[PDB]
């Protein structure tokens, strides 16, 4: 299994979506980054709770 | 209509509700509400104590026997038998009057007999 | 009267509840939502009890909530026409008088209280009957009969619910003694 | 300032999100409650604050679907003369 | 709880579709009035939805601006030919029996081009090529295969009138012309199964639904009064028209009830048929066009959407988007391949919504602190019901000390953002791309060298478009999609396009040169 | 174009719609002009996929 870049940017999307609605980051960040970024260091530590279904 | 479909229902007799609805205020004032119910909760379960009656467990076994015991009749007229809990023969025309269906003499004299056996 | 109806519903959970595990978040969201309200064909939802099978979420483009497909049970008082229910009296207008058969009042109206001339007295906040100065006063238990249903809107007190008592074998507690009282012979 | 080379563009390097974001906006975007039944524009009443479709039954599971003020006033063209446009709402 | 249209399928309306689905039943021609308010049972009601300002719709109960209208029905007295369906049906009645109404056609060749139909569904041209043979076959037989009986010649007069072709006793041929109630009988008995191959679908378009029974009208959005500059109510082409349907239908109803002689009869059912087929089709053939109050033709359905401008073709456009900015272009080397440099001018206008959130409260209360004229500051600040403010000065002081969690702050351009870059014309996918911003002063967009290439790009006083995205899904799709870095290989040719252009190479050439040697101060100036 | 929207937007008359009406024409919505018009994700690239998630988190 290999993520394709385009669900990559869909579960950066939905996780920088829901950060900055309220949810808790998973993982500690250094102070003053906007959710994109947060997000993007989420995904780099592979600590993501979103999955992909495929047909 | 409630929700996006429904599935199943079944109904219950006062006792189970009395029940549900103590469970109810009992994990509010757990849960830092003093308030047990809101007006129409309120009112229901004010309604069920007065009109209390046989507690849960016998309740359902009442019905229970009801369904062993008498057939065509559905789970809706064994909780009515067991709420307004008729004494006498005239409580059972009266709570069976309007129904299609009329019960012959020993009929109700059985279902008097397994309220009886309930009836403490 | 009472009963009980398993619903399948999609709920949708914010992102502030994510910490919290799914079935209680989903139980409070029900909660809210929910309760304290009249069903048209349903009739009064009394309470969400218990949330029995839930569904991994969907995320909407543009949304960062989630929907769930959710199983739940919950505790209903749906009445019927031609349906008898035993209540107790709370109040009186000129007109007749509430009957308290459980989460809402039903009203019977004056010209159909009982099979005689009725008077009100607000002083003691009854009427009165004529073969035996019949009493409808505040606490009265009946056994008083459904006949009309207005299903007019989802607010539990808007809607009215007409039952009568001047059928043949209907009466108060206290006047259903007097029935069998004149079936003595 | 944008155009049609600039959607394929965008449409080439596969956003959509982007697209949608930069053409469409907001305030020209409405919600239509769709039943899921017939496929007819449902009717939601405030007074009632319920959904019905006054097609094939009131609550035959109606969802809301989003859509631009445009195509919606296109529907209704649509729908003033003889064609039906029924809508078939996907699972999400 | 929000769904995605997954397909539309079109079909023909239903007279009970078109009953049941309308509130109003129209019947009495009445305007705006005078009071500017909605008569009862007019073109206009409060059940078909309001426009008008300071009172609720009946239907839905809804405010001008609130309400999406409702539709409303016009039961018609006699049967009226749909001007579009008008070919459809000339074409359905020369291949059908007069008594019979089944197709004039074998088993066998039903078997076959049913066949053929079900191979060539998809390819529309080759349908329409076996729909057209069947129909000449059809027409061309005679003698109905199952009754019989003769079939005398159908003749189509444009734009709906039908001329049967009947022999006299005397052998002499006559033009008898087929009222609408007499096509409506012959579709009716037309069975589900011949309609494949007749070019139907037996469940969204039935032969007898193309003669209108009953006339729907369009919400009063759908028509609304524009008004004019001296105050009166302009109203639409299409409420004339519905006025005039009204007024004629009335007519004919009233003296098809008095018994009147079937010549008015008939003058009125064409006045109603030829009102109707203008209401649809202002510009039909064969058709004079109404005119307007002053002269003109009038807008009609069909002219409100076979328009360049109109719902086709006129959605898709190029407007003035938010959130842009042009300026001419200047080059720099010291900044990043995926980087852009843009005026301050620009970033303390293109201002980006940022939702306020734990790790980054002190940050955005600085910038609210800064106010909208130092450079790291904001522009408008969004309290968490929804209310939008302006920081300006008088509660610059404010506004932060009450700024939590939940809130959202219009912030200036600031370093690290992401941004499209887009120079036109765009020819291939690489002429937008999503760079980093680095603000800078002066006012350019300073453009690395080595990404001149696949923009095709040349200091001389080109200019170029960016555009700063809202949305987190947006700024995540340019970020992982759009970023520089990804598009070094061009998807043309399977090689680089982004890589040095004059300098880069003329001055490796002399770096690598054969003899070249360089001194210790040289080396660590250059390494450094 | 099986689209009778993205057709819609190429020509110069009505008859294609009431043609597509008689034949009872499906329009599947797997283009882009369609998609585009509505106002709705094209299915292409990240408009594709679908995403869900177990919610209990840390
Ligand atoms: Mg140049
Ligand atoms: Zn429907
Ligand atoms: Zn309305
Ligand atoms: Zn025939």
């Amino acid at each position: 299994f290999k993520y394709t870049r385009f669900e990559k940017a869909r579960i950066i999307g939905a996780r920088a979506l829901q950060i900055s609605m309220g949810a808790p980051v998973l993982i500690d960040v250094p102070p003053g980054i906007t959710p994109l970024e947060a997000a993007i260091l989420e995904f780099e530590k592979g600590v993501i709770p979103i999955t992909v279904i495929r047909p | 209509m409630i929700g996006r479909g429904k599935l199943g229902e079944k109904y219950i007799t006062i006792a189970e509700a009395k029940e549900l609805l103590l469970k109810r205020r009992e994990e509010e004032v757990k849960a830092g509400i003093e308030e047990p119910l809101y007006y129409e909760a309120r009112l229901a379960l004010e309604h069920a104590e007065r009109f209390a009656k046989l507690p849960a467990d016998k309740a359902k076994e009442a019905v229970e026997e009801l369904m062993n015991a008498f057939e065509w009749m559905s789970d809706r007229i064994a909780c009515k038998i067991v709420d307004i809990m008729p004494e006498d023969s005239m409580d059972l025309r009266v709570i069976f009057a309007k129904e299609e269906y009329q019960p012959t003499q020993e009929e109700m004299k059985q279902i008097l007999d397994i309220l009886d056996k309930y009836r403490e | 009267m009472y009963k009980i109806v398993t619903v399948k519903d999609v709920v949708r959970i914010p992102p502030t509840m994510f910490t919290m595990d799914p079935k209680e978040a989903a139980k409070i969201i029900l909660r809210e939502t929910y309760e304290g309200t009249y069903d048209k064909d349903e009739g009064v939802i009394l309470s969400i009890l218990e949330v029995k099978d839930i569904k991994d979420g969907i995320i909407i483009p543009g949304d960062g909530a989630t929907y769930h497909e959710v199983v739940f049970d919950v505790l209903v008082w749906e009445p019927k026409i031609h349906e008898v229910v035993e209540g107790y009296v709370a109040d009186v207008m000129p007109f007749g008088a509430f009957i308290r058969i459980g989460p809402i009042d039903g009203l019977v109206h004056i010209s159909q209280l009982m099979d005689d001339y009725v008077v009100y007295d607000e002083r003691n906040k009854q009427f009165v009957g004529k073969e035996k100065k019949y009493l409808l006063k505040i606490g009265d238990l009946v056994r008083a009969r459904i006949i009309n249903i207005s299903a007019k809107s989802k607010v539990i007190r808007e809607n009215r619910i007409g039952l009568t008592m001047r059928q043949p074998g209907l009466g108060k507690f206290e006047w259903i003694e007097k029935e069998k009282k004149k079936e003595k012979e | 300032r944008f155009g049609e080379m600039e959607r394929d563009v965008l449409v080439g390097h596969g956003a959509a999100m982007l697209l949608i974001e930069r053409l469409l906006e907001e305030s020209d975007k409405t919600e239509v409650w769709v039943c899921e039944n017939c496929g007819h524009i449902a009717l939601e009443d405030k007074r009632r604050r319920r959904v019905y479709c006054p097609v094939c039954g009131e609550e035959e599971r109606i969802s809301k679907v989003e859509m631009s003020y445009a195509f919606k006033l296109l529907l209704d063209e649509l729908k003033a003369m003889v064609i039906r446009p029924k809508l078939n709402l996907s699972e999400r | 709880m929000k769904k995605v249209i997954g397909s539309i399928e079109f079909g023909i309306l239903s007279p009970q579709e078109i009953r049941k689905m309308s509130a109003v039943e129209v019947t009495v021609p009445d305007t705006y009035d005078d009071d500017g308010y909605p008569i009862e049972g007019g073109v206009m009601d409060k059940r078909m939805g309001v426009i008008d300002p300071g009172l609720r719709c009946e239907t839905c109960g809804g405010r001008a601006g609130e309400c999406p209208g409702h539709f409303g029905h016009i039961e018609l007295a006699r049967p009226v030919i749909h001007v579009g369906f008008a070919k459809t049906i000339y074409r359905i009645l020369e291949s059908t029996c007069r008594e019979c109404g089944r197709i004039k056609l074998t088993d066998e060749e039903i078997e076959e081009y049913m066949k053929k139909i079900e191979l060539a569904r998809n390819r529309r041209s080759e349908f329409n090529e076996i729909i057209k043979e069947i129909h000449k076959k059809a027409k061309e037989r005679m003698v109905c295969p199952h009754c019989g009986a003769p079939q005398y010649p159908i003749k189509f007069e444009k734009p709906t009138i039908y001329w049967e072709i009947r022999k006299d006793e005397q052998g002499n041929e006559y033009r008898h012309r087929l009222m609408p109630t007499e096509v409506r009988d012959w579709l009716e008995k037309i069975p589900d199964k011949d309609l494949p191959l007749l070019g139907l679908d037996p469940e969204k378009s039935r032969p007898e639904w193309m003669v209108l029974t009953v006339l729907p009208v369009p919400p009063v959005t759908a028509r609304p009064s524009i008004t004019l500059e001296t105050g009166i109510r302009a109203e639409d082409d299409l409420t004339h028209k519905l006025v005039d349907i009204i007024r004629i239908n009335n007519r004919l109803k009233q003296n098809i009830e008095a018994g009147a002689p079937q010549l008015i009869i008939e003058d009125l059912w064409d006045l109603l048929q030829y009102h109707v087929t203008t209401y649809i089709n202002n510009e039909a053939p064969g058709v004079p066009p109404a005119k307007h109050k002053s002269g003109r033709p009038l807008k009609t359905l069909a002219q409100r959407l076979k328009g360049k401008e109109g719902r086709f073709r006129g959605n898709l456009s190029g407007k003035r988007v938010n959130f842009s900015a042009r300026t001419v272009i200047s080059p720099d080397p010291m900044i990043s391949i995926n980087e852009v440099g843009v005026p301050v001018e620009v970033a303390m206008e293109l201002t980006v919504p940022e939702k306020v959130t734990e790790f980054n409260i002190e940050r955005l209360r600085k910038m609210v602190l800064n106010g909208p004229d130092k450079y790291p500051g904001a522009n408008y600040v969004i309290d968490p019901e929804g209310r939008r403010r302006r920081i300006m000065d008088s509660n610059k002081e404010t506004l932060a000390n009450q700024l939590d969690i939940g809130w959202t702050v219009e912030r200036h351009l600031m370093d690290g953002d992401i941004v499209l870059f887009n120079r036109q014309p765009s020819l291939h996918r690489m002429s937008i791309m999503a760079h980093r911003v680095r603000v800078m002063p002066y006012r350019t967009f300073r453009l690395n060298l080595a990404v001149c290439p696949p923009y095709n790009a040349d200091f001389d006083g080109d200019e170029m478009n960016l555009h700063v995205p809202q949305t987190e899904e947006a700024q995540a799709e340019a970020r992982i999609l759009m970023e520089v870095q990804n598009h070094i290989i061009s998807p043309r040719y399977g090689g680089p396009i982004i890589g040095g252009i004059q300098d880069h190479i003329s001055g490796g050439y002399l770096l690598t040169r054969e003899g070249a040697y360089f001194t210790r101060d040289e080396v660590e100036q250059m390494l450094m | 174009k099986s689209s009778v929207l993205a057709r819609a937007a190429f020509e110069i008359t009505v008859q294609h719609l009431f043609e597509a009406a008689e034949k009872g024409e499906v329009d599947n919505l797997n283009g882009v002009i369609e998609n585009v018009l509505i106002g709705q994700p094209v299915p292409v690239g990240t408009g594709m996929v679908k995403l869900t998630m177990k919610l209990p988190l840390r």
